[PDB]
């Protein structure tokens, strides 16, 4: 399905404030970009300018896996369960709106 | 005042000079009669030898913790015969 | 937000309050005898003996462990409800007082 | 109302200090870029000219629904009355260089 | 009255010494920070870039209430007291400088 | 369970309320017992006198390092006689 | 600034007087009963039995809390004078002198 | 004295090199673009294009009072003698590039 | 890589598993135990008395010196298995045993 | 031997995202821009946009000491060991590329 | 005699590690920072960075009494004998690479 | 370096050994016997009664003040041969011994 | 020298090899003698029976925060019968 | 084995079993015949009646820090009559 160019600022916002504060147990941006296959030397030279978790996605969308799809069931398989709710609707949303247009043709 | 842990930290620094230093018995004896039991005294004691921490100090925040008035710290230093004590929590009311 | 209640997020609380029931679960360890009583829904220990040690370290730094820890096991929404119940039934009192005056009973 | 033509130099130019101050906690070029319909990359591109919202205002200028109607009603929607409270009286005085001056030559 | 645009660099540093230090009792930029009605999500997200009062600012000013005004009666419910006296007449001044200025029209 | 490392935090929460305040003997001969020497326990012991912090803990913690079992810390709380601490970690098996 | 006196500000001392009178009031919980004498206008106490607390445990990171709370307690203006009246009126009259060699009596 | 044209590449150079390392406890470009006389969001600009001394001296080089004079005895202002002691060879060197060369052709 | 063998490379690790493998070596200075172990080729130590207080320092910042100093010597190469090899030598077989459990003996 | 121009994308990605990384007694970027003989605040005015190490070989280029065996020569000296054996093969390879190519006249 | 911006990395590093670490007799930075004649808020807002020293160098050097022998007869007066030992030649060498260079003209 | 001798300097001390002739000065208030007897060129006492507190604190953080001392006089230099003459001095014999067997004489 | 506080870490030592470790009697009236009551020595004796730590230590660094001389201290050395202390802060004068 | 503090932890515990609760005199002139002096011992005695400290254990590290072997601990243990004690010394060689 969607790339990730389907969702934007908003929700790339949003989305920073939620995976962007490192934490003890709870999955962070790290835990993350590890399970998108981003190499340990990637990451670190990434914990660098603000907005991690965006930059992150800027550096997974033209890559493999980089669906809408796979950013969400891999924010489940971290158990991020607060992101997903709180963006839940949000980024269908983003979608609804790239599918949305992105046709006239 | 109302509660054990909305007291003014002077007053409460007084009242750690009594019950702390006083009679490892005379003590003992209040701290066993705070609803307490064998095993968790002996926390609240090891803590006694430790850089100076009044281990009333201890003894009465966690009785806050469990929601004590100020009334039932009065009453036990009465009850207790301990009144040297609650003649300072008595220029309080 | 304002009118707190037991359905309301934990991780939607206001972080001048976070830093004040911080004072009553902060000290004596308060926060271990917590960490250990929060428990995934398996049933497993949720923060097992090496997390822990990861909170402690937190304290050369000067954080509320209480936060770091509250936020921390916010990332699965927990309920008000859930903290005081768990604040209730380990015997912190004062502090689920101040969340809710609701369960709260007197000694 | 009328097209984006009308706002003369100054204030397309404080409109771009205000809204191009870059905070990732409130509300900027971007937060209102998307609001205007812009795609994520088409943000990612605007990210590059400095002044972007000039240039936001620009790929905008002329386009579907972009008046000065729909930028101030935008720049209400997102809250920033930064920006309402201080281009407001020479927005309305910049529309009637274009209406008191378009009836006659 | 006057948004925080009004008051720079110069006052913005010398109000980040005071309120960026972090205290026991006394109100710090985050006391404030929740003062001015941002989240405890928002408050971290900014806990990250050193200044972040001068953050706090810039992201308060593109707001509602944003007031110069605002940010000094806030100050003083605050009882930070002491960055009120030596801060008073540097930010006076630099709004005799905004009102001065921003006059010829 | 299995390894020391591996106890549940509670289970090793009240198993550090034994050994931990448990006769200043009763404990240092369970502690010299664990495959240590005089120099190491010195560290071990002054770790006691600081914002408390279970001595057992971190002599427990410390044989996990060691890739210590959990049937070596039972064996060891019978071959010592301090089956009051035992008595918990066998609620666990 | 150079000519200490019982005008100038307390939040205004140089940060190695600072940690030298530090060493007076540190030791033997003389903070904590300089802290306490610490009381706002009204006349109610200024740090109670809570921020004490957050006080004491910032010996766990190594920090002076007579610095920790006299940074703190500066955020009120309060006057050198403020300080060695409220240190001779606590007997703290070594430090004290320290100051301002005016008002330290001799036993 | 004369208007900052005069400089050539080398110094306009250093000068950045020493007035864009930015400190937030002595004096920085902003401490000078300050003194400058330019507004908040100005400098929040000019903290964007790298190399922003520079482009202050640009957005500065045709203004009322822009000259090397004031330049100087802005530098002198800030007590930045970091640089005076630095560039007063190749600037008053500079002066006779423009001077010894403007009288003749 | 995934098949983590004595003849691949420290600094290629997941940076999860060294987030874990920080868990052992991080608390009770268990780093500092491996920093000086930690042995150029000439066999001069490899970080001395200063190198050590600057990772200490990384506790103020909430940083496993036990990854700063994992990565910083993973630029020398060092096989996975010098790791365990000097994990196992000074004791360290819980970590070691979680790299490898080939060399990791019992007791 | 040639210059950096020889080597490009490829490894000046990978070289970055190992030297870009801050270390406490092995060497960063900024050992190594020490050792390519930069100044001070050369080093600091540097250490700004993200990917130094590459904004340190395009300065280090039209410069004197500008080789490939110049920095690989540093690298190995500055005990990068690591550096030099993830990468050695592939510039010998970059220089390839452009030995035979480039070279059809 | 010359700007701090003659030694750089290098030592800045040294220098670093020695004067970082706090001790309880000796000098570490703040008695450094201290003599350099720094305002209490301004040393403890600088207590806050990883590697205050350079911080501290940094700040103190677009400042007055900024020379080299300046900071190093500081050194010598707070009694820290040991830093000028394993520094002092390493320090009139870095001062050697910008006298002798910087001095083609 | 590796081949201590009675030329090289205090502060250039492996990590590992000074945790370990930490042991011997570290109980029984064996540092404080070394503080006092740490005396600069002038004569008079290095460290004072103040000086001494501050380490003396240094056990609420568990840091073996051993080192924080032997760290801070090595602040001067002093080399290791200064140490064990002011260890046997002193009657460290079994630290000073560690550092080089030599002048250890056998009550 | 001059006040209590300012003397060296050792001649301090010395004295309080003296006080500290002499006599529950010849101590106390020393204690008693120094111009206090009866609550504040209940601390100051407390602290005896920790970690060693010299009462005099204590008793004497407490009476240095009172702006006590060095001439008080010998005077009180004598006027207390125990010489075999002030005779080496005599070698020192 | 070789020095006094490279003794087995176990080892010194039931060595410290003996010398440490064993007649306050035939204690006393093991310690006062340690090469030792009137003021030393005094330090040395006053640990024994704090929270559970083998004044041998502090006896024997003590004479550890001044090089003493372990043939000089069975030696003493001989020439002083108190075999009770050396015969676990000799359980090792």
């Amino acid at each position: 399905m969607l790339p990730l160019a389907a969702l934007n600022m908003r929700v790339r916002r949003r989305l920073s404030l939620f995976l962007n504060v490192r934490t003890q147990v709870a999955a962070d941006w790290t835990a993350l970009a590890e399970e998108m296959d981003f190499e340990y030397l990637e990451i670190r030279q990434l914990e660098t300018q603000a907005d991690p978790t965006g930059r992150l996605l800027d550096a997974w969308q033209g890559r493999p896996g980089a669906s809408v799809g796979r950013l969400l069931e891999l924010l489940t398989k971290l158990g991020r369960d607060d992101v997903l709710l709180e963006l839940g609707p949000s980024i269908e949303e983003d979608c609804q709106k790239y599918i949305a247009a992105a046709l006239e043709h | 005042a109302c509660y054990i842990y909305q007291l003014p930290s002077w007053v409460l620094d007084d009242l750690c000079r009594n019950m702390d230093a006083l009679s490892e018995w005379d003590w003992m004896e209040f701290a066993s009669y705070v609803i307490t039991d064998l095993t968790q005294l002996r926390k609240i004691k090891s803590m006694e030898w430790v850089q100076g921490v009044s281990i009333t100090r201890e003894l009465l925040w966690w009785w806050g913790m469990r929601q004590a008035t100020v009334q039932q710290l009065v009453d036990l230093l009465c009850r207790l015969e301990l009144y040297r004590a609650a003649q300072i929590i008595l220029n309080w009311k | 937000m304002g009118p707190i209640t037991p359905s309301t997020y934990v991780r939607c609380l206001n972080v001048g309050l976070i830093r004040k029931l911080s004072d009553f679960i902060d000290p004596q360890e308060g926060w271990k005898k917590l960490a250990v009583a929060i428990k995934k829904p398996s049933g497993d220990d949720r923060y097992n003996q090496f997390h822990i040690r990861r909170f402690e370290a937190l304290l050369q730094t000067g954080k509320s462990p209480t936060s770091e820890l509250l936020f921390d096991w916010g990332t699965t929404n927990c309920t008000v409800g859930d903290l005081v119940d768990l604040l209730i039934q380990n015997e912190f009192f004062a502090p689920a007082s101040l969340l809710l005056p609701d369960a709260v009973p007197l000694e």
